[PDB]
RNA sequence: CUCUAACUAUAAAAAUCUCUCUUCUC
């Protein structure tokens, strides 16, 4: 039966989307079901700043900050454990998940 | 008496191709004496031993017999020496046996020699053995040349 | 099973003059005499190394210091 | 200026061989090519950050040695077509560049992100494994 | 070429591996104490204790 | 020194002047130094004994087992492949001859002797398999100090009766001459080998 | 009745399967 009200796309009312590559398994899944990430860390790990910060000049470097955007197909989703299986009245929430860090 | 390496010094040198006999496979991968050397036991790594990941390493390694082989580094302050099997070029393994064979054979004839006057091995490498491998680069191909132009 | 042993008899039994004149030299200088570094000399069987270990403590050549049995200790004169 | 001759180093971590290549602040001339895969045998960790970090070290040499002291890093995963992330050496090969002496300065990023540009490899289920 | 460093633990972060008997550890070399790294020691240990390190920069990762 | 008279009259050397404890009335324990301050507080030099067998509280809980006099565990490892198992009066008397013979060869009394050895015998970067499946391999990884003292001492006792095994040699000699090879860095001790193999297999798979 | 911050990286191969299903009213 209807596992979802939303099919899961998040399309409802569009015709058709364009296909966006997974990013790990290359597998071409609309935008929608191509669950996102925006993965926003530093240039350099959070381990080795104080090397990277003691052996520089322009003291107190901005140390840019690396952007990029990650499109899963939802098998490498699951498997990569960016998303995880719910329970049934728990697919209701849509709300980010409880705010990583605070 | 089975001792005195064909080669130049007493431990072998680094980045070479040689060729060595199996005796065990206990932990970690092979010990092995050197039949393209004098006595020393060598190691090789089962990660520097299989190029294919394998079931059981026994059916590549067939303990007791010859086998083809590298020295990387060289412990030259107490005696180690780094060695693989798979660090060989696919066409160098025939050069390898071949250089083995070449050497071996000059071996036996210096055994008989040493074995009749009872002089020890070392002494008729010493004598004999190196410098025709410096004339001639081998003591095979000076042993050729001995047979037909004395 | 097979002769994989190839050894020979690798020592001897009975004392003859030159290994009794090798061992009374070789009675000082020696900072630790056992029956087993006798039999490393390839000079002794070992039964009748402790005959010669008991033989050395007769005029004090090499002092003991413990007797227990089934291994000895024995150290130079000095 | 404080006597210090910038270098440039362009480091290249794509998930297999990271690549350490030290170039002139005109970036056309080269020094010290190294890359992970020189550093290490078993051919499992080209990119591993074990072998990034002895390419660096040895880079590092090569650029004292000639005296390039400081050294401008540029960080550049595979981007383009194929998965646009940086690899899992780079990150230590740039450690190990700031450790070894060398002043390290203006790290950037490079890495080529096209515009909707040239259908991927894997067909269109892509990689089944 | 002796780069042995001994390095004091100072806080285990738990116990790693498949094999689960290899604990992630704080150790923060012993001259110059303002230096801190994670690395992976097998065998049990607590604060306190000063590990020796082959290499110096080798910083972990979770073992699988 | 300090005549004591008693009905029942104790030997002479044993009333005299023992505000001395002594490992086994003759090696003394005070002066007795570890060169690496790495392994130090997992060896129990601080509290001299009289005799190397007391069984106390040494392994029902976590960390007790480091205390033992590390002559005691010397003596406790020595009794492997015990068939012999237990009989570890037997164990105190080869212990106490080979400390005997490394008090005659080299005389540096004797305890400094066990003490260098069980430092170099230990390895301090050592391997674990990580490989999953696919590529069967092992990791790089460093010793905790408690678990290098430990395998030191297993690979001495090991390398003894190795040494030991269809040879004239006492096993009181063979532990001996482990000791000796393995207080300075002579390759020819079967223990400091092993320590080398596996600190090589290390650095092979970092 | 007042708040907008960081974080990691796994996918070796694993095919097959035969019985026999037997009751509820004070
Ligand atoms: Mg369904
Ligand atoms: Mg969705
Ligand atoms: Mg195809
Ligand atoms: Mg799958
Ligand atoms: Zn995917």
């Amino acid at each position: 039966p209807k596992k979802r009200a939303s099919n899961g796309r998040n399309k409802k009312g569009r015709g058709h989307v364009k296909p966006v590559r997974c990013v790990n398994c290359s597998r071409s899944v609309p935008k929608d079901k191509a669950i996102k990430r925006m993965a926003i860390r530093n240039i350099v790990e959070a381990a080795a700043i104080r090397d990277l910060s003691e052996a520089s000049v322009y003291a107190e470097y901005a140390l840019p900050k690396t952007y990029n955007k990650l499109h899963y197909c939802i098998s490498c989703a699951i498997h990569a454990r960016i998303v995880r299986v719910r329970s049934r009245t728990d697919r209701r929430i849509r709300a980010p998940p409880q705010r990583p860090r605070f | 008496t089975s001792h005195c390496r064909f080669y130049e010094n007493k431990y072998p040198e680094i980045d070479d191709i040689v060729m060595v006999n199996v005796q065990q496979i206990a932990e970690m991968g092979a010990y092995v004496k050197l039949l393209e050397y004098d006595n020393i036991e060598g190691m090789i790594l089962l990660s520097e031993l299989s190029r294919r990941r394998i079931r059981s390493i026994q059916k590549l390694i067939r303990v007791g017999k010859n086998d083809v082989a590298v020295v990387l580094r060289v412990d030259k302050e107490k005696g180690y020496i780094d060695l693989s099997k798979r660090r060989v070029s696919s066409e160098d393994i025939i050069k390898c046996e071949e250089k083995y064979q070449k050497s071996k054979t000059v071996h036996s004839i210096l055994r008989y020699c040493a074995e009749k006057f009872q002089i020890p091995l070392e002494e008729l490498y010493k004598t004999i053995a190196w410098p025709l491998s410096r004339k001639f680069g081998h003591a095979y191909e000076a042993f050729k040349l001995s047979i037909i132009d004395e | 099973s097979k002769k994989s042993h190839k050894d020979k008899a690798k020592h001897a039994v009975v004392l003859d003059q030159d290994k009794f004149d090798r061992i009374m030299k070789e009675a000082p200088t020696y900072r630790y005499v056992s029956v087993s570094v006798l039999v490393d000399r390839f000079k002794l069987g070992g039964s009748l190394a402790r005959v010669a270990l008991r033989h050395l403590e007769n005029e004090g050549i090499i002092k003991p210091v413990s007797k227990h049995s089934k291994q000895a200790i024995y150290t130079r004169a000095t | 200026d404080n006597s210090q001759v910038f270098g440039v180093a362009r480091i290249f971590a794509s998930f297999n061989d990271t690549f350490v290549h030290v170039t002139d602040l005109s970036g056309r001339e080269t020094i010290a090519r190294v890359t992970g895969g020189m550093k290490v045998k078993a051919d499992r960790d080209e990119s591993s950050p074990y072998a990034a970090m002895l390419a660096a070290q040895d880079v590092a040499a090569k650029c004292k040695e000639v005296g390039i002291t400081a050294v401008h890093i540029k960080i550049r995963a595979t981007g383009g077509t194929r998965s646009k992330t940086p690899g899992p050496g780079g990150q230590a090969a740039l450690r190990a560049l700031a450790r070894s002496g060398l002043r390290i300065g203006r790290i950037e990023d490079v890495t080529p992100v096209p515009s909707d540009s040239t259908r991927k490899k894997g067909g269109r289920r892509g990689r089944r494994l | 070429k002796t780069p042995v460093t001994l390095a004091k633990v100072i806080k285990v972060l738990g116990r790693t591996g498949s094999r689960g008997g290899v604990t992630q550890v704080r150790v923060e070399f012993l001259e110059d104490t303002t230096r801190t790294i994670v690395r992976n020691v097998k065998g049990p240990v607590r604060e306190g204790d000063i590990l020796v390190l082959m290499e110096s920069e080798r910083e972990a990762r979770r073992l699988r | 020194f300090v005549p004591v008279e008693l009905a029942t009259t104790i030997p002479v050397e044993i009333q005299q002047a023992q505000q001395e404890i002594k490992l086994f009335n003759k090696w003394s324990f005070e002066d007795v130094e570890v060169k690496d301050a790495s392994l130090v507080d997992y060896i129990q030099i601080s509290k001299p004994i009289y005799v190397a067998h007391t069984a106390g509280r040494y392994a029902n809980k976590r960390f007790r087992k480091a205390q033992c006099p590390i002559v005691e565990r010397l003596t406790n490892s020595l009794m492997m492949n015990g068939r012999n198992n237990g009989k570890k009066l037997k164990a105190v008397r080869i212990v106490k001859h080979t400390l005997e013979i490394i008090n005659v060869l080299t005389d540096q009394n004797p305890l400094q002797v066990v003490v260098d050895a069980i430092i170099n015998s230990g390895p301090r970067e050592d391997t674990t398999r990580v490989g999953g499946g696919g590529a069967a391999r092992r990791q790089a990884v460093d010793v905790s100090p408690l678990r290098r003292v430990n395998q030191s001492i297993a690979l001495l006792t090991i390398g003894a009766r190795e040494a030991a095994f269809r040879n004239i040699k006492t096993i009181a000699e063979t532990l001996a001459e482990e000791l000796i090879n393995a207080a300075k860095g002579s390759s020819t001790s079967y223990a400091i080998k092993k320590k080398d193999e596996l600190e090589r297999v290390a650095k092979s798979n970092r």
